[PDB]
């Protein structure tokens, strides 16, 4: 879907975006340059592969982009590297920029999806498996199935999966500003409540969609953090995670919970990298490329939604329901 | 807006 | 295409958005609600009908939504009011909040879009027509070609159109934080320079789906504001806006134009509602539902985007091309 053929006429466009797939532009444009530029990310991956890369491994990384991932096992010294990336232009410009750093005779990159990924493609088994593919919610780009099917065909025993674990959370908050931009009440004497029928209770929004940085407004968190759920990349899959779990939380502060702010921790020995928005007050592309994601909260199910309101102290259930592949969840207060 |  | 067509089985959705289509949903969820608390714009529209309604007056109003213009005109006393609004449930929902307000007697919705609207669904025709169809881009959401059709057909000549002008800016803007998300150079020694092949610096893209705010970032004018052009609602047409139009910008500072940031101004007497970023410091529901439009500056053609640099006191010459309904546009340095 060329993006030259999406743009008006008498409009200009440069030769170097003309034929290029304009969903593989929007994508680059929102996130990809804020992912490259979030310093710590970056530097989490380079402290484990340290740990990890040796001249005798192999590496294989999935979803290469940039190739950023691809050219620090190099740079570290690893025997060989294969990278994978679905996208036909990334993949010609993950090659660009592995010569441009004189890294041709270490890094491959290939052209398929990891599913479509054999054993004849490489070497031998690598030594080191190697991914960022998290979304806002951290299985939202579906990381645990593309890594269980390479685990289940491509690895042997000893490789080292990196990261190795990951944790998703949810907390209800109140949020003055968030809540200024999806409710009204009206103006003055004129009643508008009849506009709330239509509000989303149902949908995960990301903090981003909404055009707020949840480090710049205030909020309150109105209970301590609950873990959904657990994963160990190396053994977990999909069907571990229930398809409905039940979560009995104890307000620690009395308010109107507007929402479930949803956040997620990886790690990988010491090394953490996490999207509560306490731990990302200083990395502001962090917060543009992941941020948080968001799930308004309504009591019942009348014609209206109902607001969720805690008093500090008392126990208040939520029924977890996601979707059949676990990209998608949804909270509702029973 | 961002990742998913 | 309704909602619940959409949500995984296993995700529950109340009975009143089951039916409704996702269009409406994203739309209503993503800018009614901020534009319903501009408390700024709603006071702008009483303040400027209050100088016109009489309880002579017949009003029609373009694009009902909620109904909140409609009611406002009501409140003041109008004789009548027909407003039109093309999304069926948003129509039933005007409806309800009419009935709320009692004004059953004094409001009446019709479903469906302007140009469908006859003198034969009018009382007489008004003495105001009335509307608020403005996008972050002005003219976005196409305001002039909807007035103007109402204008040929259903208006008399002594017939108010509130709001009467609007202005569309343009300013070439520094902005740090901006770059950081739209650019790349590289992570330590690695170079990454090749994914700059891929960046957008044709789209017209608004400031909030970059996930930030031009009023909470720092950001430098590097000249005195460009005007794209004006129109005056009640005289002006489409082709009074060239296909082409160019602007000798001079430099007040120099820097590197990131972007052109884009902004307008729509008054009627002594009242104005503007974008401006100054003038909504302290408006954040603005900020939200119309905000600003940003497009990022290339000053050339060639494989990588080359930065446009300010030299103070020189002068600059940019391009400026307008898609056929002047839904869209495009600055290009010459
Ligand atoms: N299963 C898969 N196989 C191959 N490529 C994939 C994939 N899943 C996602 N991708 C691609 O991998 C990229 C993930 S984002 C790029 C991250 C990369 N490690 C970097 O730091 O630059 C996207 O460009 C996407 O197109
Ligand atoms: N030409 C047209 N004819 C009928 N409805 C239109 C229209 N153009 C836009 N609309 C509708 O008008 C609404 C504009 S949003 C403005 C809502 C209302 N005037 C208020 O001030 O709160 C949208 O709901 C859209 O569905």
């Amino acid at each position: 879907d060329a993006f030259v053929n999406r743009i008006d006429r008498n409009i200009p466009v440069p030769a170097r975006l003309r034929h290029t797939p304009v969903s593989l532009i929007e994508a680059v444009n929102d996130f990809h340059y804020a992912m490259m530029n979030d310093e710590e990310r970056n530097n989490f991956y380079y402290e484990v592969l340290k740990k990890h890369v040796t001249p005798e491994t192999g590496v294989l990384e999935i979803g290469a982009g940039s190739g950023l991932l691809s050219l620090m096992a190099a740079k570290l010294g690893a025997k060989w590297v294969v990278a994978v990336e679905g996208s036909e232009e990334l993949a010609k410009l993950a090659r660009e920029n592995i010569r441009a750093n004189n890294m041709e005779h270490q890094v491959k990159v290939l052209h398929m999806m990891s599913t479509e990924l054999k054993s004849k493609h490489l070497p031998e088994p690598p030594d080191v498996l190697l991914s960022e593919i998290f979304g806002t919610m951290m299985l939202g780009e579906s990381a645990l199935d593309y890594v269980v099917d390479v685990r289940n065909r491509l690895l042997k025993p000893t490789t080292k999966i990196i990261p190795q674990f990951g944790t998703q959370y949810a907390v209800p908050i109140e949020c003055d500003a968030l809540h200024r931009i999806s409710s009204v009440s009206g103006w003055r004497d004129l009643d508008l409540k009849h506009m709330m029928t239509l509000q989303d209770t149902v949908s995960i929004v990301f903090a981003k969609h909404y055009g707020i940085r949840m480090n710049s407004v205030n909020f309150r968190r109105l209970s301590d953090p609950i873990e959904l759920f657990r994963v160990d990349f190396s053994s977990s899959n999909r069907n571990d995670i229930p398809r409905r779990k039940h979560f009995d939380v104890v307000a620690k502060e009395s308010g109107t919970a507007h929402a479930m702010l949803f956040y997620w921790k990886v790690t990988d020995d010491e090394f953490v990298m996490s999207t509560d928005p306490e731990d990302t007050v200083n990395n502001f592309p962090r917060d543009m490329q992941w941020g948080q994601a968001l799930q308004l909260l309504d009591a019942s199910n009348g014609p209206l939604p109902t607001p969720v309101v805690f008093t500090e102290g008392k126990n208040y259930n939520f029924e977890c329901n996601f979707s059949g592949d676990r990209v998608i969840l949804h909270m509702q207060l029973c | 807006s961002g990742r998913g």
